[PDB]
């Protein structure tokens, strides 16, 4: 059971999703979203073409 | 950015001499589906 919870929905293109995880750099990584080092979460990611 | 890549059993090694390297220029040059590094850490390469 979770305290609190948070969402951080968007999208991106199929080649910049491992750009969403922790440590990564890159256009989306560097300019766009940044998460944090100390995570404690999900990333959940899927086409939708 | 090359017309034409070496083949895999011809693999072609070259070496960067003095130089910057700023891995920002390819951002809408090019889009990696790859980009894994060992014994360093991707942010640590814009302070070495
Ligand atoms: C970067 O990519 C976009 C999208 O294709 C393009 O419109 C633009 O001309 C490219 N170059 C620069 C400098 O933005
Ligand atoms: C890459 O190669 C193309 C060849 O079609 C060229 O037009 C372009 O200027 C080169 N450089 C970049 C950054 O796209």
């Amino acid at each position: 059971c979770f305290t609190n919870v948070y969402a951080d929905s968007f999208v991106i293109t199929g080649d910049e999703v491992r750009q969403i995880a922790p440590g990564q750099t890159g256009k989306i990584a560097d300019y766009n979203y940044k998460l944090p080092d100390d995570f404690t979460g999900c990333v959940i990611a899927w086409n939708s073409k | 950015n090359a017309t034409t890549f070496a083949s895999v059993y011809a693999w072609n090694r070259k070496r960067i001499s003095n130089c910057v390297a700023d891995y920002s220029v390819l951002y809408n040059s090019t889009s990696f589906s790859t980009f894994k590094c060992y014994g360093v850490s991707p942010t640590k390469l814009n302070d070495l």
